[PDB]
């Protein structure tokens, strides 16, 4: 149990988590177009002129 | 998301469907008029006029 100071060490491993990306890099999912504003079907002429 | 206002400057958002792009735009809006107020989005046609005149109609919708 002297203590003695060792040699400098060559490298150095470093441990840590790697995400996951089976699920990213695929086709993007993005939030659907709302539609343009078309007209009604069943529209007729109401009003008709007096006399 | 909810994304914050630093992180927003290194994003790219898209507002509409067709301004996705692949590798360029990471996030989308939730609808194109989130932009606005709850008070500023009464205002009917508000893209169709003059920015002033929907600032005023801000102020004169409260008065």
């Amino acid at each position: 149990g002297g203590l003695t100071c060792a040699s400098a060490p060559q490298g150095t491993l470093r441990i840590l988590e790697g995400p996951q990306q089976s699920l990213s890099g695929s086709p993007l999912q993005p939030i659907p177009a709302s539609p343009p504003p078309q007209i009604p079907p069943g529209l007729r002429p109401r009003f008709c002129a007096f006399g | 998301e909810l994304i914050g206002t630093m992180e927003q400057i290194f994003m790219n958002v898209a507002i509409f469907e067709d301004e996705v792009f692949a590798g360029v735009t990471t996030h989308q809006e939730l609808f194109p008029h989130s932009l606005l107020s709850v008070i500023a989005n009464f205002i009917p046609f508000s893209d169709h006029n003059q920015s002033p005149r929907n600032m005023y109609q801000c102020q004169m919708g409260k008065q």
